[PDB]
Order: C-alpha cells, then sequence, then structure tokens
C-alpha cells in the first residue's frame, strides 16, 4: 500500500465521514492561486501530517513520472497540492505530469503558480513559453519567454538557460 | 444446533423458538395461501418473514415433498407481493441491527428509511430535511454511516431494483451530507460557548438565535461564489444583530469553521480562500480603527 492511501485512510477513519475530501481534485484546483498572505491553515496542518509523510508521497508521485505513468503522477500531485500548496516542487511536478500528457491548459496554471510560489525561478516561466507555443500560439510565449529571460541572464546558476534563450531568439 | 437457531442466531429480530414455532403450526398439507397467511400473522416485519419463508424452505425434510414444495411457490409469491420492501430490507438486516444499537431506533425503523432514501432521487439538502425532523443532529452522523453502508452492499450485489448509477449518484449526495453536518456538530458545540461568552460581559443576544441559524447562515455564505466583505458583515448582522463584539464574535466562529469543518463543503479551493480573506476583511472593517 502506498503511503499516499495510507494517510488519506488515517485521516477518513478519524473523521465522521466516509470520505471527508472534494470528489473532483481537478476542479477543485481550477484557477486556484495559493495567497501566502491569507491566515488560513493547510491541510497538512489540519490533517497533522508531518512534512516527512508528504515527502514520501512526493517520491511516489515521482517515481509513477519516472516510469512514464504520468495518469498516476498527476493524481499524486493534485492531493499533495491539496494538503500544501505552498509547496512549490509539488506544482512544478504536477505541470511536467500534465505537459507530458499534452494538458498544456492545466499544465500551463500549474507553472504559472510555481512563478508566483517561487520567484527567481526562470524555468517555470520558460516552460509555460514551451506550452504557449504548443498552443499555435497564444502569444502569450514571447511574454514568458521574456520573464524566464530577465531571472536568467546575470546569474551562475541559469547560464544554461540563458544560452537557450538566447539560442531561441535569432 | 438445528437449522432454526443457526437462522436466528445472529439475527437479533428472531428466535429459533418462534421460527420453530412457525414450522410446527404450518401442516403438511397447507396450501400456500395457508402458508403465507401463517407468516404474516406470527411474523410482523416482511423482511424477517422473508427470511422465515427461506428457513421452512430449506429445513422441509424429503417425506414433507407436497409441503416443501407449497412452500418454495409461497416464497415466490411473498417476494412478488413484496417486493424491496422484502428482499431489499432482509439484504440490510445485519447492517441495520448492528446500527440500531448504537440508537434509539428500531433496526426495522433504519431499513424503512434506507428504503426511502433509496428508493428515489435525493440531494444533499433533501437527506437533510429529511433526517432534520426524524433524528438529533448527533444521531445523524452514525444514521448517514448506516445509509452509506446499505448502498456500498447495493453496489456488490447489483440488484434488479435500484441501478448502479443512481447508487453511485446516492452516495455521493450522502458524503456531502456528511460533510454538511460537519458544520451542525461544529456550531452546536461553539456557539454556546460564544453566548456564555457574550452574556458573562453583559451583552444580550437574540432569541432567535441558536446553532442551527448559525450553521444556515455559514453554508449561505459558503454557497456565495462571489464572496465580500459586506455580504459576509450583512449575514453576520442579520444573523446576531448590531453588537460590535457579537459579530465580531460570530466572524471568528466563521473564520475557524473554515479549518476546523469538511474540505468537501468547498467545491473550489479559490472560494475557501477568498473567503477567508473576505472574513478578515469583515473583522477589520467592524472593529474601531
Ligand atoms: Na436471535
Amino acid at each position: 500500500m502506498s503511503h499516499l492511501n495510507y494517510l488519506l485512510e488515517k485521516i477518513a477513519a478519524s473523521s465522521k465521514e466516509d470520505f471527508p475530501f472534494p470528489d473532483d481534485l481537478e476542479s477543485y484546483l481550477e484557477g486556484y492561486v495559493p495567497d501566502k498572505n491569507i491566515a488560513l491553515d493547510t491541510y497538512q496542518k489540519i490533517f497533522k501530517i508531518s512534512s516527512e509523510d508528504l515527502e514520501k508521497v512526493y517520491k511516489e508521485g515521482y517515481h509513477a513520472y519516472l516510469d512514464k505513468d504520468y495518469a498516476k503522477s498527476i493524481t499524486v500531485f493534485r492531493w499533495l497540492v491539496f494538503f500544501n500548496p505552498f509547496v512549490s516542487k509539488f506544482w512544478f511536478s504536477l505541470g511536467a505530469s500534465l505537459h507530458m500528457s499534452e494538458q498544456y491548459s492545466q499544465a500551463l496554471h500549474a507553472y504559472g503558480v510555481t512563478a508566483v510560489l517561487r520567484d527567481k525561478d526562470p524555468y517555470p516561466h520558460y516552460y509555460a513559453y514551451i506550452c504557449y507555443t504548443l498552443t499555435n500560439e497564444h502569444e502569450e510565449a514571447e511574454k514568458a519567454l521574456e520573464m524566464a529571460w530577465v531571472r536568467a541572464q546575470h546569474k551562475p546558476l541559469y547560464n544554461e538557460l540563458k544560452e537557450e534563450i538566447l539560442d531561441i531568439r535569432k | 444446533t438445528d437449522l432454526a437457531d443457526k437462522y436466528a442466531s445472529g439475527n437479533s429480530e428472531i428466535s429459533g423458538q418462534e421460527l420453530r414455532g412457525l414450522r410446527d403450526a404450518i401442516g403438511d398439507d397447507a396450501s400456500p395461501e395457508d402458508i403465507l397467511a401463517l407468516v404474516q400473522e406470527k411474523i410482523k416485519d416482511p423482511a424477517l418473514q422473508s427470511t422465515a419463508l427461506d428457513y421452512l424452505v430449506q429445513t422441509t425434510p424429503p417425506s414433507q415433498g407436497k409441503l416443501k414444495e407449497a412452500l418454495i411457490q409461497a416464497r415466490n409469491t411473498h417476494t412478488e407481493q413484496f417486493g424491496r420492501t422484502a428482499i431489499g430490507a432482509k439484504n440490510i438486516l445485519f447492517a441495520s441491527q448492528e446500527y440500531a444499537d448504537q440508537l434509539n431506533v428500531s433496526p426495522s425503523g433504519l431499513r424503512s428509511l434506507y428504503l426511502e432514501v433509496t428508493g428515489d432521487t435525493h440531494t444533499c439538502d433533501q437527506l437533510l430535511s429529511m433526517l432534520q425532523d426524524r433524528y438529533t443532529y448527533q444521531d445523524m452522523a452514525i444514521v448517514s454511516s448506516f445509509l452509506m453502508k446499505g448502498m456500498a452492499t447495493g453496489l456488490k450485489r447489483q440488484g434488479p431494483y435500484v441501478p448502479s448509477a443512481q447508487l453511485q449518484v446516492l452516495m455521493t449526495e450522502t458524503r456531502n451530507l456528511q460533510a454538511v453536518l460537519t458544520s451542525y456538530d461544529y456550531f452546536e458545540s461553539r456557539v454556546p460557548i460564544l453566548l456564555d461568552s457574550l452574556k458573562a460581559e453583559g451583552i444580550q443576544t437574540p432569541s432567535d438565535l441558536n446553532f442551527v441559524k448559525v450553521a444556515e447562515s455559514y453554508h449561505k455564505i459558503i454557497n456565495d461564489k462571489f464572496p465580500t466583505a459586506s455580504k459576509v458583515e450583512r449575514e453576520v448582522r442579520n444573523l446576531i444583530g448590531d453588537d460590535v463584539d457579537s459579530v465580531t464574535g460570530v466572524l471568528n466562529l466563521f473564520f475557524s469553521a473554515l479549518r476546523q469543518t469538511s474540505s468537501r463543503l468547498f467545491s473550489s479551493a479559490d472560494k475557501r480562500q477568498q473567503l477567508g480573506a473576505m472574513i478578515a476583511n469583515a473583522l477589520d472593517a467592524v472593529n474601531i480603527n
């Protein structure tokens, strides 16, 4: 049994509900941009889930992603985002999984949230550029490319990306 | 021991003595009509009648061949006449007894409810209104679990009476009911605490104010897909009046409810977050700056 299923059953058992969660996490998360300034406890906090527990679940989703089982990874990452939507790598891995599944519209949203949670990182913007390109084209690709560019240049950490953007622009 | 005892062993609504008594009252030359008449006479509940008939058919030895044939026909007529009232109820017999043991209600009362609930389309609200007249709120949780257990059983059997797709929708609605119940449970505990607090500082609260009213306001606010601080504040003022400590108290109660009530109550993360913001904004507007 996966640790995720262990947690859900653990939570469900200690409630007066058969299933104390939304049925459709996809619909539940649509258009959602986590606001760090809203003084609300996360469901990780509410359900007393340790960060170590979420990490175990993250690896499970990550493992599924590496096995090209994107459907399974998407399921897992949505749960993680449900429990703690302020962890940027949860959204990023969710975005990547949707990207590989060619669910670009939702992949774009996840990338966008990752950007908000992780302002210094150019890569969420770059993958947004790729996806916007894949819609042929919303014309949001160039705007996202520039945002990646600003964050990519001047820093040695993001040089590989800086080279690519230069290579793109010609 | 004997077959009658085996039927009755785990069944709290009938005894082996009563089953044998029915058996002994039926002669070898009894017609299907005679059999059925004796069954209704000695057994009141159709589900137990159906159970007794199963026993009579099974226990009847080779020497009484004619009787066995009559019993099989009689059981078939019974099943045809009562239908789901007999078979559907019988299939949740033991579940109804185990759950009724935790309530001040009869097992047959629960089976009647289950039949009514699953006998037609029902939304979350309709389920709530249904339970509200019949049960206390604390009992509703156990009752809701009984309903879920019964419907889960109905999914396995795939019976002819209620379609699979309907049970699925029914379970979804019942899950929504259980989410709604968490609010009533939350406010039933906390509202008297708020009232005692307000009374302790000499603040009078409206007599028409109770945890049910507060819970309905909470759900009214949650079901508002475009929440504003103004609308939230107005709803609270309509609820408890214009005293600043009273209004603040309810607002804090609503805000606390966002982490104490079921996540299923919210159809989107965005609105839950936005509602938290608006309650926070309402608190600021209300207090003296
Ligand atoms: Na018994």
